[PDB]
């Protein structure tokens, strides 16, 4: 009897008629509430012991009196918003500086260094993402940062942003409000901030390549095709989301994109090679689909178009060397084996990151139904033994089957 | 009839626009000139009102998620004081007589 | 194609449909009879960022029929009273 | 846990009263459902 | 102490009455002990102020469920009564 | 009879090798060819490709 | 009206809610109570020093 | 982190009481000792008499800060948040006011005077420009026959009148407010209605006299 | 015509009207008035013994009459049991 404390958050043997005490199911301990009760205090809305009362003061002002806004006074807010040009202007310019007085890399001999962080950088890039409208990566940032060259073009291209917006303005800003204004009551060639502003996208967008980053490559590259309005631009940049889609191991966007800057070639400059990258990455994207043969036709096409540009000789050359070995082993790809493989580096570590593990984020862990997890049991894709949808029964309507010994 | 029910609910809320806050109270320096028919009339008018502002409190209490807080929440207020104002009158009467 | 349902059974038996349908499920969900009931059915309150719940919106065909209470198992005071 | 499975690791006994134990609650469950009563787990605090 | 804590469902109404509940309406029925007792026909006639005031001015708060009747057709609206 | 264990007495079992083989070990694996997912040889995925020819 | 006040930035006077410091006492005690007059209290308060 | 919590939880782990309770929670009782310490310490002006008196600030006052940040610093009394005990001053005490952002409006940020302590404040005199004890007095207008407060600098002996505090930004609706010619309509007579009341418990109090009599 | 008080570095357009700001009025010498007083100078005085302690909630009409006190007290127990000026309540335990 009582070989421990007294009170109910002791640990040892008590017993009732020395130390009676009243149901407490679960209850915090002495040093603070637990996961174990926090959950309770989330779903139930109190402890599961019903003694505590719920004094949620905090959280009631941490929430409702900060959202808490007269409508008199929000009437007014929306009318002293900041200059969105001046804003621009002003988080160009902080950029700009910030990217200037980024140290060079000391290049040392029989190891790497390590790059300076961009600690003074995250801030003003996302001002000025948040002003442009454009997200940029900050892995990009500090590859195109650590690249002596592409640090180069990076800042003569913010600098010219930075003047043309400065001296005419926010073209993006002018096409907006004046298809707005349309709207409420045309399209005029790509200016030179927002050459400009692709430019600079582009060599971030290379940047992230360079570094390893496909996927933040061609957000980058999808949120500057925004930005063009020109057919040679947009040629350019249709191919550059081809081939980062293709690294990233997006297929049909790789291909889409690819197609898309060959449409652009009657009205196209004859010097430019985007609708010859377009064909070499719709073939490409064909090839990784495993469509040898489509992937024949479209290089063919593109080699007929263009006489024979090195990449596409380059991307035939390898075709033929796949269909010289492809009719020696099975004379096709097989239909239901097609885009089954995995080719790339970039799908791998996808894989790794999202895949099905060993007992958990696996179809017998939990399942995800209408943005709500649910158990194994309570799953309504699947009535395999041990799910609760085998216990329903007629529900006293009719005899839906001639099972005889369940349900 | 219909029109019965619709005097039970505020005519503002109906047609989705913002109800104004009234001027003020019947005050008793005011209600000591009225005589007893008066008295009562405002009364009823009074009951009236408090009847149509409890039907509006319950019915955003009823749906406070979907609705707001009740708009214009001093008109509660100033019906109560108006009756209490009323009543001061009518005991100060009844306590001479 | 023609599959059993309560309500064309009830037709066809004169049954009451409501009756027939109360019959083939607990008596407690349909009259006024001594019975258990999970605390999760019962309503509760709203929170902040969820609506309120309400016994009858999430079981509306659980729910007591007066009506068939009275006429089934409650008795009449008609053919009682003698005066 | 082969090798474990193998070299004994972990109690060589085993609990013996739950292979009844689980029929007698099956059966209360049973009579349960016949009195109209909420089904409740049998070990809500023993576990 | 006395005092009932308890807000639930089966909340109980205390039958026992104290001095304080008649001190308290004596009070504010005639403004006891500032004020003489009015007689007893006064008292228990129909002219006594609060039967009077309750009579002539009554208190009732009769307030309408709009879920009844707010943008459907209904035969029985529901109301909350005293 | 049971007294306090010291805690070079609990450090005992970690000197066994049942102790390092329940806790302290890695699984050898491998990219899956057809799903590009880390995978353990001798176990496989539900997939038509990986129910056929198993990798 | 913590929160309306900083946003609009109008006085306030009175306080919003009343506020029973005897939460219910109050109404316990008898209405015609009131207390009772001291002669020669013990303090140094009545004689109004404004220097010590 | 609730749903990430469950995640991460186990599915043979079962808790109990999830809609329910086994304790009766509608019984009142007192919170936690570091919660009631978090009340009082936040609604001190809550206790009685925690307003100062007698109330010598108002808004249009220049005073100067005394101590705490921005010390010996002017500035004109904006509002007044008199149960707390506390003065908004001007360009004195700015904070950004973070506004949050609704479905149609982006997350804002504005600048505003907090409201600043009293005791750490005083007035200056408009005649000498510094700082100087105020106090109450009360003197009658001499073409009004009231007597109004006013604040007197102890120092130079200068006059303060409190201003007058209505705001009529927002009118009544006309369709619930009767006009003030027919609400002071005088339309009482007293000889005429007292009379009948009167009567009336006279009439009562006789009956029940003479019922009184019968049963005597 | 704006309600309230614009922030701190916030610029009004034209035509925009905005409260008056606060200022004081005319101001006169001590020694201008003949009749000049002390608020509560009588402090040794003993007719300024409360009669209630300090802490009762006054009930009371503003002239002094106790005629609706109860009337009073059933006002301020209805609420405090549901405020008129109420928001959204926070708590998970709504009325409704
Ligand atoms: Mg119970
Ligand atoms: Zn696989």
């Amino acid at each position: 009897y009582q070989r421990g404390g007294w009170s109910p958050g002791s640990k040892h043997q008590k017993h009732m008629t020395l130390n009676p005490t009243l149901y407490l199911y679960r209850f915090p301990g002495p040093h603070g509430p637990g996961p174990y009760t926090m959950k309770y205090w989330w779903t139930l809305g109190c402890f599961p012991t019903g003694m505590e009362v719920p004094f949620r003061l905090h959280e009631f002002l941490s929430t409702y009196q900060q959202e808490h806004v007269p409508v008199e006074v929000e009437e007014w807010l929306r009318c002293y918003i900041k200059d969105p040009l001046s804003e621009l202007v002003n988080a160009s310019n902080d950029f700009f500086k910030a990217v200037e007085v980024y140290p060079e890399v000391e290049s040392a001999r029989g190891y790497k260094t390590l790059q300076p962080s961009i600690a003074p950088l995250l801030v003003p890039m996302k001002k000025f993402e948040e002003q442009l409208g454009v997200k940029i990566s900050p892995v990009g940032l500090r590859s195109v940062l650590s690249n002596p060259v592409l640090k180069d073009r990076f800042l003569d291209d913010l600098f010219d942003y930075k003047s043309y917006v400065e001296k005419g303005g926010s073209t993006p800003h002018r096409r907006l409000a004046r298809s707005r204004f349309e709207g409420s009551l045309p399209a005029e060639t790509t200016a030179d901030d927002e050459r400009s502003l692709i430019l600079l996208l582009t060599t971030i967008s290379e940047g992230c390549i360079n570094a390893g980053n496909y996927s933040d490559a061609a957000s980058v590259l999808a949120d500057a095709l925004m930005f063009c309005h020109d057919p040679d631009s947009q040629a350019t940049t249709h191919a550059n989301i081809s081939f980062a889609s293709l690294l990233n191991a997006d297929f049909k966007g790789a291909e889409y994109n690819g197609r898309e800057a060959a449409l652009l070639q009657p009205q196209v400059k004859p010097t430019s090679t985007a609708c010859a990258r377009g064909y070499v990455g719709w073939a490409a994207a064909a090839a990784y689909q495993d469509d040898f043969e489509k992937a024949e036709a479209i290089v063919k096409d593109g080699l007929t178009l263009y006489v024979g540009n090195e990449h596409l000789e380059k991307l035939a050359n390898k075709l033929q060397a796949l269909r010289e070995e492809q009719p020696s082993v099975y004379k096709q790809v097989p239909r239901s084996l097609r885009e089954s493989r995995s080719h790339l580096p970039s799908q791998q570590s996808r894989g790794l990151l999202s895949g099905s593990g060993k007992g958990f984020s696996n179809e017998f862990d939990w399942v995800e139904f209408k943005n709500k997890l649910y158990p194994s049991k309570m799953d309504p894709r699947n009535n395999e033994m041990g799910s609760v949808f085998r216990r329903v029964g007629d529900l006293g309507s009719f005899i839906s089957t001639s099972r005889s010994m369940e349900r | 009839s219909a029109a019965a029910f619709y005097e039970f609910v505020d005519n503002n809320f109906l047609n989705n626009k913002r109800p104004p806050v009234p001027g003020g109270s019947w005050t008793v320096e005011v209600l000591r000139n009225k005589s007893l028919a008066d008295l009562q009339h405002i009364w009823f008018l009074l009951l009236k009102e408090r009847n149509m502002l409890k039907s509006m409190k319950e019915h955003y209490l009823r749906h406070q998620e979907e609705l707001g807080a009740m708009p214009a929440p001093s008109r509660l207020k100033m019906i109560d004081e108006s009756m209490r104002n009323i009543k001061r009158v009518v005991k100060e009467r009844d306590e001479e007589a | 194609r023609g599959r059993f349902n309560m309500d064309e059974a009830a037709a066809a038996l004169q049954l009451n449909p409501a009756y027939a349908a109360a019959l083939y499920r607990p008596l407690n969900y349909t009259f006024h009879i001594r019975g258990q009931l999970y605390p999760a059915q019962k309503g509760r309150p709203s929170r902040p960022g969820s609506l309120a719940a309400s016994q009858g919106r999430m079981f509306p065909l659980y729910q007591r029929n007066d009506r068939l209470d009275k006429e089934l198992f409650r008795l009449n005071s008609r053919g009682l009273t003698t005066e | 846990s082969q090798f474990l499975k193998r070299t004994f690791v972990g109690g060589m006994g085993y609990n013996v009263k739950r292979p009844y134990r689980i029929e007698i609650r099956m059966e209360h469950d049973k009579k349960r459902r016949m009195r109209r009563r909420n089904i409740g787990c049998r070990r809500m605090m023993k576990s | 102490p006395p005092v009932n804590d308890y807000f639930g469902r089966s909340r109980i109404w205390n039958p026992i009455a104290c001095k304080l509940g008649y001190v308290r309406k004596k009070a504010d029925e005639w403004g006891w002990p500032n004020k003489p007792p009015p007689p007893t026909g006064l008292r228990y006639s129909q002219e006594f102020f609060p039967f009077f005031f309750e009579r002539y001015f009554p208190d009732a708060e009769v307030r309408l469920l709009l879920d009844s009747v707010l943008n459907n057709e209904t035969k029985r609206p529901v109301f909350q009564i005293p | 009879p049971k007294r306090k264990k010291n805690p070079m007495q609990l450090r005992r079992k970690v000197y066994g090798l049942h102790f390092k083989e329940k806790y302290l070990k890695m699984e050898e694996w491998y990219y899956c060819p057809l799903c590009a997912e880390p995978k353990k040889p001798g176990e496989w995925c539900r997939r038509e490709d990986c129910r056929q020819i198993k990798p | 009206v913590d929160r309306e006040v900083l946003l609009t930035g109008k006085s306030v006077w009175e306080c919003p809610i009343h506020i029973d410091h005897t939460c219910g006492g109050s109404k316990t005690v008898p209405p015609h109570a009131k207390k009772p007059v001291r002669y020669m209290d013990a303090g140094i308060a009545n004689v109004g020093v404004t220097d010590i | 982190r609730l749903e990430l919590l469950e995640s991460m939880r186990h599915p043979r782990e079962r808790d109990f009481y999830q809609d329910h309770t086994y304790h009766n929670q509608w019984l009142r009782r007192d919170l936690e000792k570091h919660q009631k310490q978090q009340l009082a310490a936040r609604y001190k002006y809550f206790a009685p008499d925690f307003e100062i008196s007698p109330w010598i600030w108002y808004p249009g006052d220049i005073v100067e800060v005394v101590s705490g940040e921005g010390i010996g610093q002017r500035g004109t009394i904006i509002a007044v948040i008199k149960y707390k005990n506390e003065i908004v001053v001007q360009n004195i005490n700015v904070q950004d006011v973070v506004i949050p952002a609704s479905e149609s409006r982006p997350e804002q940020i504005v600048q505003r005077e907090h409201p600043i302590s009293v005791t750490r404040v005083r007035h200056v005199d408009p005649s000498t420009n510094e700082i100087c004890n105020i106090e109450m007095v009360k003197v009658r207008n001499k073409e009004t026959g009231e007597m109004e407060e006013k604040r007197m600098s102890l120092e130079s002996g200068i006059l303060m009148s409190i201003p007058p505090v209505n705001d009529e930004l927002e009118v009544g609706d006309p369709l619930k407010d009767t006009p003030i010619q027919d609400a002071d309509e005088a339309t009482y007579d007293r000889e005429a209605e007292q009379a009948v009341l009167v009567d009336k418990r006279l009439e009562a109090m006789e009956e029940h006299f003479v019922q009184s009599l019968k049963q005597s | 015509y704006m309600p309230f008080r614009p922030f701190h570095g916030w610029t009004v357009p034209n035509g925009v009207r905005t409260p008056p700001e606060p200022t004081l009025g005319p101001t006169a010498k001590v020694e201008d008035v003949k009749d000049v007083q002390l608020a509560e100078p009588a402090v040794g005085d003993a007719s300024h013994q409360r009669k209630l302690p300090k802490h009762f909630p006054v009930v009371q009409a503003s002239d002094g009459s106790s005629l609706l006190r109860e009337e009073t007290i059933a006002c301020m127990e209805r609420e405090r049991r549901l405020p008129h000026n109420m928001g959204k309540l926070y708590s998970y335990h709504r009325p409704y």
